[PDB]
RNA sequence: AUUAGCAGUUUCGGGGGCGUAAUGCUCUCAGCUGAUUCUCAAACUCUGAA
RNA sequence: CUAUGACUCUCUUAAGGUAGCCAAAUGCCUCGUCAUCUAAUUAGUGACGCGCAUGAAUGGAUCAAUGAGAUUCCCACUGUC
RNA sequence: CGCUCAUAGCGACGCUGCUUUUUGAUCCUUCGAUGUCGGCUCUUCUUAUCAUUGUGAAGCAGAAUUCACAAAGUGUUGGAUU
């Protein structure tokens, strides 16, 4: 951060303070943009998924997150075409850090505005995670994987703590593996909504797929 | 100790005071010498980044905090946000050395940039020589004060340039509109006073007499020709001082 | 004659009384090297002409 | 200064190749005159409704 | 204090210098009256440069 | 600076006074006094004046002389130290009163050196030797 | 609280080739609404901890 | 406004710093700026002076004579070093 | 950035550190009193080596620099102003 070195905002403690109807001086987060690459690209056209995940519960800064994203931004021509690229982070710095400032910076002793009423003005906006919660995600085609992991590698340095990279067996941003996510197309009971999927509704819906047929189109 | 007590005085002075004299009462803010300056000429950072203390005193040195009531009385506001901002914008700052230097430089530039109109050209032109004006400013030993305005300083410097010596300069083109037969008379009168060119003689029409008059004593000059003439008339001007004509020794 | 046509610089001198001094010098410079803008004013007398 | 509100960039609208003018243009045996634009009487009467 | 511009007309106001006055006085044939009206000469000079 | 000694340095250091001592200019140039600022080669230690040369180069000034030469530091050359010394010889040269000359930073003395000049100095600085008919 | 595209649209907002600008075709923007997803809230919770 | 603010207009609390004087033993910013004095000067002295917060018997301005008075600079008998 | 060239030399955005030579936070010890600050004096000490020596780099031809290591053995000044 700017007023601090992120050593006092390394570890999760105190209950969550946020950008609220109680706080208000709360600054704007360092990124409000969380995707990178073809967001038009389909659920189906990209079937490759890697995650970034912490191993320790730690408060990643918004600035840090931004930095991480702009590794994977630049590792894209090196990768090969932004077309074959998605990203989403999946950790938004909702929570805000307090700073009681030390009024003395070149001299002058308080004991009057010392540690009395010494409650932080909110400066710092930050995200909490645990021992496996995701902190970057990349959907892509099965071409780039040694590229994306290297981008992640860069990202790993831009983040506090021991991270980890796991390749999901899913098609990227989906709760189905591949063994499943051909049977949906193959049997033809899938239903598409752009970047997402839906699936037809039998054990999904029943009271509204009782005397219904429009639910098999 | 004994009798020998480490006092070392009240609390360290080490920041810009911003003294605002509102409701006859002094309110002040812990900032920095440069930061305040930056704020007040464009660089709007954060309100508590430019302020090392986001609160208001009455005496920054002695470590005294004002009464909310006083603030209310003076400013008609309680929240320190607004009050602080006000203080920042319209209270007496303490500049650094660097800032002071910058200010000085600015002043210097604007007593050669304002004097670029009445510039010091060599034997022939070579019409601008603004660098040479700047150079000349301290060769005479001049107090380039940042208290006074630029225009005033310009006026001062030209008088000295006379006793440099290289003569005072301030010439433009006054195109005097002169009706009836007294115009001719006026023309005759003012020919030894200043230069006369682009003339015409008319009894049934206006006379466009173009003169080369003093520019830094121009209004006064304008006033004393009409009176001489007798009748009321119009005498147009340029802007203040221009370098269209000769500025070598003139 | 010039090996490479037209090498110039519009310099100005320092301190007020030594403004024509430069000009004077350029009369001697003419004697020395064949090209200097002292005779016939196209770019003013405070300009070098070199190759 | 009205045109500098658009803001010519410090690299591309003030190049090092394109500085031949501040101290590379004091040249006049013939001509190099640059006059201050706009004239309309006095410094109070120049622009009042304008 | 002009209702409109001109040269053909006048109210003993404004300027408008021409080649006609220094060369040989009044202007006839190409215009009824010589130009002594419209925006003053300096202003005119300025405006050409600007556009 | 300069520096060129000698062969040797013509042996040990001796002075008439260190820093803050007037000696005459002994020079046709209108410096009339020479006052020391400090001496060249003095590396020195804690509390000890940078001490006068026997014939060595000094940071100096024209304190009373021509106003043109007045102010502005000047490398000089000590020529005769009032206060005495023994040489590798077994003689004790000693003088009336201290003296030197204002010089170039290659050592060279400007006009002609007035009065008597110790031979060591001459040896040190060949220009000095050249520009005098007294080298005793 | 807050990210993402997707769908039905918009002579009810605006600009392009066609067309009455088009909201019609073919492109992007703006707004609405419908189906999904991201992350989530000490001063919230449909739910609930020995 | 080319302007130091002469001058006008207004507001409070009546008047609104006149003549003088000044970074003064009075000036925070401040080592103010310019000038000199020096090899080099937060020191002194001349000048400047929108003067944090000068100023007319709260007495203002200057200054001969005087001073175990405060500051500086130079000659000044060189063991302070 | 550095002609070229991420890491010779730097190095954005970002992260982890040391340190107790800044100052704050603090009030554990001392108010039946540790004599407060500075400067002179003097030893000893630490290395985060300025010089030195022996080295390794360079965008190191040379001189001149720049960077790194071992290394605290020895050296680290005279004034003006305060």
């Amino acid at each position: 951060m700017g007023r601090r070195p992120a050593r006092c905002y390394r570890y999760c403690k105190n209950k969550p303070y946020i950008k609220s109807r109680y706080c208000r001086g709360v600054p704007d987060a360092k990124i409000r943009i969380f995707d990178l690459g073809r967001k038009k690209a389909s659920t189906d056209e990209f079937p490759l998924c890697v995650h970034l995940i912490s191993l320790e519960k730690e408060q990643l800064s918004s600035e840090a997150i931004e930095a991480g994203r702009i590794s994977c931004n630049k590792y894209i021509s090196k990768t090969g075409g932004k077309d074959s690229f998605h990203m989403r982070v999946r950790v938004h710095p909702w929570h805000v850090l307090r700073i009681n400032k030390m009024l003395s910076c070149a001299g002058a002793d308080r004991l009057q505005t010392g540690m009395r009423g010494a409650f932080g003005k909110p400066m710092g906006t930050v995200a909490r995670v645990n021992i496996g919660q995701i902190i970057f995600s990349i959907r892509t085609r099965d071409n780039m994987l040694a590229n994306v992991v290297e981008a992640l590698r860069r990202s790993s340095y831009k983040f506090p703590g021991r991270q980890k990279i796991v390749v999901s067996k899913k098609w990227g941003f989906t709760a189905y593996n591949r063994e499943a996510y051909q049977k949906l197309k193959a049997d033809g009971r899938l239903m598409n909504d752009g970047a997402n999927v839906k699936v037809i509704t039998n054990h999904g819906t029943l009271a509204q797929y009782a005397k219904d047929i429009a639910a098999a189109n | 100790m004994s009798i020998f007590t480490p006092t070392n005085q009240i609390r360290l002075t080490n920041v810009a005071v911003v003294r605002m004299k509102r409701a006859g009462k002094r309110f002040e803010i812990a900032c920095y010498k440069n930061k305040v300056v930056g704020w007040r000429s464009g660089v709007e950072k954060d309100l508590d980044e430019v302020l090392q203390t986001h609160s208001v005193f009455v005496n920054v040195s002695k470590g005294q905090v004002a009464k909310k009531e006083d603030l209310i009385s003076a400013f008609g506001t309680d929240d320190q946000t607004e009050i602080c901002k006000q203080i920042l914008t319209k209270g007496e700052v303490q500049v650094s050395d660097k800032e002071r230097h910058t200010q000085l430089e600015q002043m210097f530039r604007d007593i050669a940039t304002i004097v670029a109109d009445k510039c010091v050209n060599p034997e022939t032109k070579r019409p601008y020589t603004v660098i040479l004006i700047e150079r000349a400013m301290k060769d005479i030993h001049y107090s380039v004060k940042t208290n006074k305005s630029t225009k005033q300083q310009a006026l001062e410097v030209i008088k000295q340039l006379k006793e440099k010596m290289k003569i005072e300069r301030a010439h433009m083109r006054l195109r005097f509109i002169l009706p009836v037969n007294e115009g001719k008379k006026l023309k005759e009168k003012l020919k030894p006073l200043i230069k006369v060119i682009e003339s015409e003689d008319y009894g049934q029409q206006l006379e466009i007499v173009c003169l080369i008059d003093p520019g830094c004593f121009r209004e006064i000059d304008e006033l004393i020709k009409k009176e001489t003439k007798g009748k009321g008339s119009l005498e147009v001007l340029n802007l203040k001082d221009v370098e269209e004509g000769d500025e070598k020794f003139e | 004659f010039e090996a490479t046509p037209i090498v110039r610089v519009a310099v100005e001198p320092k301190h007020p009384s030594e403004m024509p001094q430069l000009v004077k010098g350029m009369k001697l410079l003419n004697q020395a090297d064949p090209c200097v803008q002292i005779l016939i004013q196209e770019t003013g007398e405070h300009v070098l002409v070199t190759a | 200064e009205e045109e500098y509100l658009h803001f010519g960039e410090k690299a591309d609208s003030e190049n090092q190749a394109r500085k031949y003018m501040n101290a590379v243009r004091k040249r006049k045996g013939l001509y190099v005159e640059e006059k201050i634009v706009e004239h309309a009487e006095k410094q109070r009467t120049l622009s009042k409704n304008k | 204090n002009e209702t409109c511009s001109g040269g053909n007309e006048n109210q003993e106001l404004q300027d408008g210098c021409s080649e006609a006055f220094e060369k040989r006085t009044s202007q006839k044939g190409e215009s009824p009256l010589t130009d002594c009206y419209g925006p003053f000469s300096g202003q005119l000079i300025a405006t050409m440069k600007e556009a | 600076m300069s520096k060129a000694q000698a062969v040797g340095s013509n042996y040990r250091v001796s002075l008439g006074l260190p820093v803050g001592a007037v000696m005459n200019s002994a020079d046709n140039s209108g410096a009339k006094n020479l006052y020391v600022i400090a001496v060249k080669g003095i590396k020195g230690r804690l509390n000890r004046l940078p001490s006068a040369g026997v014939g060595d180069m000094v940071m100096a000034t024209v304190k009373k002389g021509k106003p043109e030469l007045r102010k502005k530091v000047c490398t000089g050359l000590v020529v005769r130290q009032r206060k005495h010394w023994k040489r590798k010889d077994g003689v004790y040269i000693y003088f009336e009163d201290n003296a030197g000359v204002m010089c170039n930073p290659k050592g060279e003395v400007k006009g002609n050196i007035l009065g008597p000049v110790a031979k060591e100095c001459s040896d040190l600085w060949p220009k000095v030797a050249t520009n005098a008919g007294t080298i005793v």
